[PDB]
């Protein structure tokens, strides 16, 4: 009902804001494995 | 009163007989429960110590699964509370009460292996809950949680089927069957609440949509404990 509705919605949100977050962490992620690829280059250097 | 006393004391003599006492005890798993009803409400001593000899007789050493009967007879019928009840009434006849006290000893010994895990998987499998003091227990929830969820959740699985047949039986929304629909009701808001696993099976299981659908209930108790479930699953 509309207790649901605002619950649903506050999950929306904070789906919402976890897509953000997920998306700020894994382009950090994606920063973090390019260092991790320079070493692997270096061990293939 | 003389044909029931005449209707006792054939059962009795039917079950001196170990196997006639095995084969009828089967027969009506809810016999001892009326007995002991029947027992309880005569106040005459001949016919009590004829019920209580026919309550010894199926779960006497002879009969075969003595235990396993035993054990049925105190978590389905109370054997326990009712002969610990009798026990504290005082009986003018000396046989009906060492009879008395006797059964009060075996109901004891059988309780003693017996725990509330064991009441509570009774209960499910008879499909009756009167809001039991395991319910209203949080610590018997708490230290119950890991064997709710073991086997695949299959205490979960069932909780649901129970609440299932409820709403199916919600239309009759008798006193009895809105006790039990609460009782569900609260034992799924608990078993999402600690170990939240079993929320994604409920809902899989149309737990949600049996909630959803206990919330239109006419009975105010009914929507109320629809309602805190729901709470319970997504809301604040």
């Amino acid at each position: 009902d509309e207790l649901n509705k605002m619950q649903a919605f506050i999950r929306k949100e904070a789906e919402e804001k976890a897509k953000e977050i997920q998306l700020k962490a894994d382009q950090e992620y994606e920063i973090e494995k390019t260092n991790i690829v320079r070493n692997e280059t270096n061990n293939i250097d | 009163i003389q044909l029931q006393y005449h209707s006792l004391l054939l059962i009795w003599l039917l079950t001196f007989n170990p196997v006639f006492a095995n084969e009828l005890v089967q027969k009506y798993l809810s016999d001892f429960l009326d007995l002991l009803k029947l027992v309880k409400i005569t106040i005459k001593e001949k016919v009590s110590r004829l019920c209580i000899s026919i309550i010894l007789q199926c779960c006497s050493t002879r009969v075969k699964q003595h235990k396993k009967v035993i054990k049925q007879l105190l978590l389905l019928g109370n054997a326990l509370p009712t002969v610990q009840s009798l026990s504290e009434r005082k009986y003018s006849d000396e046989e009906l009460r060492q009879d008395i006290s006797n059964l009060k000893e075996i109901l004891e010994n059988e309780y003693q292996e017996l725990t509330s895990f064991d009441e509570y998987v009774a209960e499910l499998d008879s499909k009756l809950l009167c809001w039991s003091p395991p319910h209203v227990d949080n610590g018997f929830w708490s230290d119950n949680i890991d064997e709710f969820k073991k086997d695949n959740y299959k205490i979960f699985r069932q909780l649901i089927e129970l609440l299932q047949a409820k709403v199916r039986n919600g239309d009759v929304n008798a006193k009895q069957e809105k006790i039990i629909i609460q009782v569900a009701l609260n034992d799924i808001t608990h078993v999402v609440e600690l170990l939240p696993e079993s929320i994604d099976v409920l809902d899989k299981t149309g737990g949600k949509a049996d909630i959803m659908e206990l919330l239109n209930h006419s009975d105010s108790r009914v929507k109320y404990e629809a309602l805190k479930a729901t709470q319970a699953i997504i809301g604040y």
